[PDB]
């Protein structure tokens, strides 16, 4: 089986990153070299391979990639990380049944701190008639991924009808996108007109608050 | 150029069966060992089975040793992947790879496809909009988009203006609500300028119920 360490992994651009993997027993085949394989898998796509057997790299990596590794223990090296190379490692092993793959190690980013682009989205008219209506908060393109989202309908704290959807990196700019909806009925949204999203992030001193005045046509 | 696409799956109740396929291009698919990968819901990726050239090896792990069946067809250069007997822990994204002479297990992925385990029902989505009348308009660009509401099982696919609106596009995953059903949201910001000319519209598509909406986005 496999072991991969570490499960998250903080990279600033240019820096050198190092990815091992253990398996529970010595991998090797029929001697025929260990097959011991590396996947990325890029956010919102299929994985793709790396290095194989041990150190052989694939067709079209560049040799910022390489891989190494004795007995029981491999590690993947990125020596200048890119932006490209964000997204989730995983260690493979073919030389035993069954063919196992490490848990993962993600391969985030750290870029220079942002705020995120705070904003508010009522419930559209046709969604009211439906009856339940959504006002949907959204923080766009902010790094760290720490955020906090408090609901404040008048001045009431929604603790309760409200979800959270945050992206993963993008490789455009490093940052993430968080999403959060109020879910009311017709009457309890209709019972109030202002509505209030506060936001709290590292890169904003004063929390921004995100209201608007309920209304009809 | 080479590529595997993979069909055939959707919900499938609990003690099932479904039966999904790979069709294969760009290469010699008689000449290929042929895999069968799955990822988990929590990106847990896992070896399904493989199957030799002729047909006559295959092999699989214990926790689906049994139930699945690996085939391929060399005439027409596609692959199978019986699945019987369907448990819940069996939901995922289901992969056919392919390898290399050289000693490679994955060097060539599909696109999967996404079998669901559960009793629930098929349900589709219900493509609100996402109005910037004022409280977005921040200057000289703004957000917009479409709540794709209420839909079950996953996924569902969102377009803007049809693949005419890439950059910007901000479609989130979904979550799964409470009700049993899920529901996300895609976002795109753009000039506020560009308002009125530039007609935006959000395709949505919930093959799972053949549902296929469309919506204009607009001030
Ligand atoms: C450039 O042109 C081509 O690539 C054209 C295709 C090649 C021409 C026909 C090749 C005919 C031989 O095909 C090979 O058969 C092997 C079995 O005899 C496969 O290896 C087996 O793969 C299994 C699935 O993972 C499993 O790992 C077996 O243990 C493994 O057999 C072992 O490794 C062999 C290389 C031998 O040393 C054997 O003694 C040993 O038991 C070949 O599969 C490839 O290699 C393996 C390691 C794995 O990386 C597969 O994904 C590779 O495809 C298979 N060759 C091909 C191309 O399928």
């Amino acid at each position: 089986l496999m072991t991969q360490i570490p499960v998250s992994l903080p990279v600033s651009l240019g820096d050198q990153a190092s990815i091992s993997c253990r398996s529970s027993q010595i991998i090797v085949h029929n001697n025929g070299n260990t097959y011991l394989e590396w996947y990325l898998q890029k956010p919102g796509q299929s994985p793709q391979l790396l290095i194989y057997k041990v150190s052989n790299r694939f067709s079209g990596v560049p040799d910022r990639f390489s891989g190494s590794g004795s007995g029981t223990d491999f590690t993947l090296k990125i020596s200048r990380v890119e932006a490209e190379d964000l997204g989730v490692y995983y260690c493979f092993q073919g030389s035993h049944v069954p063919f196992t793959f490490g848990s993962g190690t993600k391969l985030e980013i750290k870029r220079t701190v942002a705020a995120p682009s705070v904003f508010i989205f009522p419930p559209s008219d046709e969604q009211l008639k439906s009856g339940t209506a959504s006002v949907v908060c959204l923080l766009n393109n902010f790094y760290p991924r720490e955020a906090k989202v408090q609901w404040k309908v008048d001045n009431a704290l929604q603790s309760g009808n409200s979800q959270e959807s945050v992206t993963e990196q993008d490789s455009k700019d490093s940052t993430y996108s968080l999403s959060s909806t109020l879910t009311l009925s017709k009457a309890d949204y209709e019972k109030h007109k202002v509505y209030a999203c506060e936001v709290t992030h590292q890169g904003l001193s004063s929390p921004v608050t995100k209201s608007f005045n309920r209304g009809e046509c | 150029e080479v590529n595997l696409v993979e069909s055939g799956g959707g919900l499938v109740q609990p003690g099932g069966s479904l039966k999904v396929s790979c069709v294969t291009s760009g290469f010699t698919f008689s000449d290929y060992y042929m895999y069968w990968v799955r990822q988990t819901p929590e990106k847990r990726l896992e070896w399904v089975a493989y199957i030799s050239q002729g047909g006559d090896i295959t092999d699989y792990p214990d926790t689906v040793k049994g139930r699945f069946t690996i085939s391929r067809d060399n005439a027409k250069n596609s692959l199978y992947l019986q699945m019987s007997r369907l448990k819940s822990e069996d939901t995922a994204m289901y992969y056919c790879a392919r390898g290399l002479d050289d000693g490679a297990w994955f060097a060539y992925w599909g696109q999967g496809t996404l079998v669901t385990v559960s009793v629930a029902s098929t349900k589709g989505p219900s493509v609100f909009p996402l109005a910037p009348s004022s409280k977005s308009t921040s200057g000289g660009t703004a957000a917009l988009g479409c709540l794709v509401k209420d839909y079950f099982p996953q996924p569902v696919t969102v377009s803007w203006n049809s693949g005419a609106l890439t950059s910007g596009v901000h479609t989130f995953p979904a979550v799964l609500q409470s009700s049993g059903l899920y529901s996300l949201s895609s976002v795109v910001t753009v000039p506020s300028s560009s308002l009125g000319t530039q007609t935006y519209i959000c395709n949505v598509n919930h093959k799972p119920s053949n549902t296929k909406v469309d919506k204009r986005v607009e001030p």
